[PDB]
RNA sequence: AGGUACUCCGGGGAUAACAGGCUGAUACCGCCCAAGAGUUCAUAUCGACGGCGGUGUUUGGCACCUCGAUGUCGGCUCAUCACAUCCUGGGGCUGAAGUAGGUCCCAAGGGUAUGGCUGUUCGCCAUUUAAAGUGGUACGCGAGCUGGGUUUAGAACGUCGUGAGACAGUUCGGUCCCUAUCUGCCGUGGGCGCUGGAGAACUGAGGGGGGCUGCUCCUAGUACGAGAGGACCGGAGUGGACGC
RNA sequence: UAACGGAGGAGCACGAAGGUUGGCUAAUCCUGGUCGGACAUCAGGAGGUUAGUGCAAUGGCAUAAGCCAGCUUGACUGCGAG
RNA sequence: CGGGUAAGUUCCGACCUGCACGAAUGGCGUAAUGAUGGCCAGGCUGUCUCCACCCGAGACUCAGUGAAAUUGAACUCGCUGU
RNA sequence: CCGAACCGACUAAUGUUGAAAAAUUAGCGGAUGACUUGUGGCUGGGGGUGAAAGGCCAAUCAAACCGGGAGAUAGCUGGUUCUCCCCGAAAGCUAUUUAGGUAGCGCCUCGUGAAUUCAUCUCCGGGGGUAGAGCACUGUUUCGGCAAGGGGGUCAUCCCGACUUACCAACCCGAUGCAAACUGCGAAUACCGGAGAAUGUUAUCACGGGAGACACACGGCGGGUGCUAACGUCCGUCGUGAAGAGGGAAACAACCCAGACCGCCAGCUAAGGUCCCAAAGUCAUGGUUAAGUGGGAAACGAUGUGGGAAGGCCCAGACAGCGUCGAGUCGGCCUGCGCGGAAGAUGUAACG
């Protein structure tokens, strides 16, 4: 998981999501995408 | 360190004594100056150091003459 | 880095930074970076945002920089007490008002202008939008 | 024209040295952009040129408190808090086969060397440990101890000076007071109350203490691995330090 | 109108570089011209004060306060409205 | 650099790059001497690991005597802020 | 030489309102000598004496003690005693062996005298070079055009030169900025003068008696300095504190409201407030927020949510899903409120 301020799609299978007030970044293909806000 | 300033000269009180309508006496001064920036018209003096001065008693009047444009100092007999 | 090769004086009062700016057309180029907000830029970061515009369109088309750091900055060194007179000049800045156009760029498209000019913004402490020329 | 550390008086927190305060350039810790390094691949891990903050921990700026006195560096004794976590606990990614690592997130319950040198703090070194955390507390703690260092009077060296003398240069020597009123804290009683008086046994609102961890063995030379090597999960035993 | 704010100068010179009368007008460049050249003196043109001012800077200066010449001592003494 | 120590900013022996030794405000040595400065070892130990117990004099209680510094006035709590 | 008496005083503990204004206890040095001790004598204060420490000279020593000059002087610190009434500063300028002192002036008070004297507003007469602006000038700056020239080369080479530029390009022309020490422009205000009304306890000026004061502070605006750091520092100008109580800002000289002659168990308001602490709307109407945001913060990140103006595609079947399916769909712009970014030390502790 990657924590950072600024959290980006980096790849069209990317997928932006807010869970319980936490801005994230899931992906399919890649788990090195994986961000929270924060 | 130190500075190298730290000059200055004391300021010389220049300018206009006496503007436009004011009724002066035979003598006053009326602008000091360095140079003529303003000149002397009727019933005004310049002086050594470019001070006009009035030469007759009567009211102040400024006035941009001839063809250069120039500002002219008179004053008018009341 | 830019700064002027001579200058008539060494150092220059603080001043202030009030106002709209002048120069806020695209007058060189088509596309332009303009300042939105106000504030200084130093010469570092003109050249920083410089570099990082010339590296994106692979140094084609043409480039103008708008602005230029013409004003001393001066600082006083570490450890030394207030007065004894004006510090050192350190480098060189230009000062900003909302409505500068900073950068023009002409010969490229202008989806790789907006691309160039969001990695420059990116180095400018300053706030920018993209503009575009207009006919009048 | 100078010296005074042999010194003296009148004054000042109108004005410096300590600590506090304001500030945060500097310092430290985060973050943004992504040139590139990484065979390929910006983002496993680093991150150039530049940008934005946080802390109040450094070096400083200021001169607001104290000059009718707010005792200094280090050690000793006793601590208490923060978390930006050193160990132990939980987790995501890995350029994570395993073992062992890298990086980030959560987490402050408890734990967190002895020595040689030097006044040292620090540091280097030796040998340990699961680890030998980082900071705040008047750089915590001298009405609790020390007094090696700094910083009186003696003396000398180098050096400067004609000299008296001087040097965050060096060197040998050099008095550390206080019977606790109040707050606080550790203990221990007396009074009255609790609604007739008395002797017992309780309930438990609330408060405090405690909370560390090694190694060996089994699982199993199994999973993993070409080998070398070598586990998770689970179970058993026996220690270190601490406490009663 | 302040600061151990930012920049420069003075501690003189001149019996003409003072008075007055009469006259005059700059820098720089281009072209042609013996020695002669980037630059000497000559001629013409462009230009219009970008020069000049005994010495800093500012304000002035063509009616010149700038440049030249003749004659001179007002670089006079006592006073002085304002 | 060598020695001593598991480990030695001190000590001893050297080197010479003497910031800034040097010849009677003496130079270099020197047996003996010193409540003199530094360093090492044997012995010795409560100095220490890490304190335990004991004997006395106080401290504590009772009777007698009976001070002191200090003190604007006090019905004299914690925390966070101001 | 070892060691008692005797003379000393190296170490430690105690003691430090002591048993003692220098000792006690355990150890320590000299102990036939430059030794130690009794009695008496001599040296006197810029003087003595000193195996030298500025040591000692009666518990006193870088000039003893006592008395006198003497109430030395003290631009320094402290202190300065009954009552009421009226007015009411300054912390500036200039000079100063001056800087925390003082003097003249400014500002306070008391008195006398003299002008519609002074102020506010309106109108009239004035100079201006700040703000802003601009770029002819002084400088600085970028791009293009032209190009003297310069340089780098291909030959040529005795002199010539012929070309060419990786080229550099001044001048001039066109376009773009910047200036406290730039100005071919140029305000608002402020200031000087004149005229007119109303208002104001003469508020103005002069002379005279008496001063205090010459450490200022914060806040606003315009600035220098510093880091557009400081509850920093130095000016200008206004306000308040000083020397000013009351109400508000939890508490809070200097901010907001407002100037306390005395009494009242009357009334209306200001700033700020009206759920409870705690006086007054759990008021009315229409919206927004879901974060306890409100009640701490940035670059930057994001299908949070409200509003607005356009645009693309779409029953000729879009967008998503898998030719099918049958009504909307997509992503820019602007804008309101919110979200992450966000770690600190005694105790919640960043709405009192
Ligand atoms: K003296
Ligand atoms: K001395
Ligand atoms: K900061
Ligand atoms: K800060
Ligand atoms: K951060
Ligand atoms: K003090
Ligand atoms: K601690
Ligand atoms: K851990
Ligand atoms: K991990
Ligand atoms: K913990
Ligand atoms: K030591
Ligand atoms: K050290
Ligand atoms: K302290
Ligand atoms: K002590
Ligand atoms: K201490
Ligand atoms: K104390
Ligand atoms: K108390
Ligand atoms: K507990
Ligand atoms: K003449
Ligand atoms: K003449
Ligand atoms: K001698
Ligand atoms: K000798
Ligand atoms: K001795
Ligand atoms: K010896
Ligand atoms: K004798
Ligand atoms: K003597
Ligand atoms: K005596
Ligand atoms: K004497
Ligand atoms: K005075
Ligand atoms: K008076
Ligand atoms: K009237
Ligand atoms: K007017
Ligand atoms: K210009
Ligand atoms: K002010
Ligand atoms: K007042
Ligand atoms: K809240
Ligand atoms: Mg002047
Ligand atoms: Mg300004
Ligand atoms: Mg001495
Ligand atoms: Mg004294
Ligand atoms: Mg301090
Ligand atoms: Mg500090
Ligand atoms: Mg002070
Ligand atoms: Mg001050
Ligand atoms: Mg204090
Ligand atoms: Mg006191
Ligand atoms: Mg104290
Ligand atoms: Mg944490
Ligand atoms: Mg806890
Ligand atoms: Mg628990
Ligand atoms: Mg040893
Ligand atoms: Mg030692
Ligand atoms: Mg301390
Ligand atoms: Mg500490
Ligand atoms: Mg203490
Ligand atoms: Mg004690
Ligand atoms: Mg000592
Ligand atoms: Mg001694
Ligand atoms: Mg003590
Ligand atoms: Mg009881
Ligand atoms: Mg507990
Ligand atoms: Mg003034
Ligand atoms: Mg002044
Ligand atoms: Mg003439
Ligand atoms: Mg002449
Ligand atoms: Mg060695
Ligand atoms: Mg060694
Ligand atoms: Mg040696
Ligand atoms: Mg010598
Ligand atoms: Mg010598
Ligand atoms: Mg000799
Ligand atoms: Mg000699
Ligand atoms: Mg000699
Ligand atoms: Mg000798
Ligand atoms: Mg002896
Ligand atoms: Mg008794
Ligand atoms: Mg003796
Ligand atoms: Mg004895
Ligand atoms: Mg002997
Ligand atoms: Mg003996
Ligand atoms: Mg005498
Ligand atoms: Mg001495
Ligand atoms: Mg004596
Ligand atoms: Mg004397
Ligand atoms: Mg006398
Ligand atoms: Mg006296
Ligand atoms: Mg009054
Ligand atoms: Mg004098
Ligand atoms: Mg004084
Ligand atoms: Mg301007
Ligand atoms: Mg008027
Ligand atoms: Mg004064
Ligand atoms: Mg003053
Ligand atoms: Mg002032
Ligand atoms: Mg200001
Ligand atoms: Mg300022
Ligand atoms: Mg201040
Ligand atoms: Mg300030
Ligand atoms: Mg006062
Ligand atoms: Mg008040
Ligand atoms: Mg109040
Ligand atoms: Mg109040
Ligand atoms: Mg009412
Ligand atoms: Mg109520
Ligand atoms: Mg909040
Ligand atoms: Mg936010
Ligand atoms: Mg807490
Ligand atoms: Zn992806």
């Amino acid at each position: 998981m990657k924590v950072r301020a600024s959290v980006k799609k980096l790849c069209r299978n990317c997928k932006i999501v807010k869970r319980d007030g936490v801005i994230r970044v899931i992906c399919s293909a890649e788990p090195k995408h994986k961000q929270r806000q924060g | 360190g130190s500075t190298r300033n730290g000059r200055d000269s004391e300021a010389k009180r220049l300018g206009v004594k006496r503007f436009g309508g004011e009724s002066v006496l035979a003598g006053s001064i009326i602008v000091r100056q360095r140079g003529t920036k303003f000149h002397a018209g009727a019933n005004v003096g310049c002086g050594r150091d470019h001070t006009l001065f009035a030469k007759a008693d009567g009211k102040v009047k400024f006035e941009v003459k001839g063809p250069k444009n120039r500002k002219f100092i008179s004053i008018e007999a009341e | 880095m830019l700064q002027p090769k001579r200058t008539k004086f060494r150092k220059m009062h603080k001043g202030r930074n009030r106002g709209l700016a002048q120069g806020t057309d695209v007058s060189f180029g088509s596309f332009g970076l303009k300042a939105v907000g106000r504030g200084r830029l130093t010469a570092r970061q003109i050249e920083a945002a410089r570099r990082a515009m010339t590296r994106a369109v692979k140094r084609q088309g043409k480039i103008w920089i708008r602005v230029f750091p013409d004003k001393p900055i001066t600082e006083k060194p570490l450890a030394v007490r207030m007065g004894k007179g004006k510090g050192n000049v350190e480098y060189w800045v230009a000062l900003i008002q909302p409505g500068k156009v900073l950068y023009e760029m002409d010969g490229v498209p202008e989806e790789l202008a907006r691309e160039a000019f969001k990695l420059a913004a990116a180095k400018l402490p300053i706030k920018t939008t993209f503009v575009t020329k207009t006919v009048m």
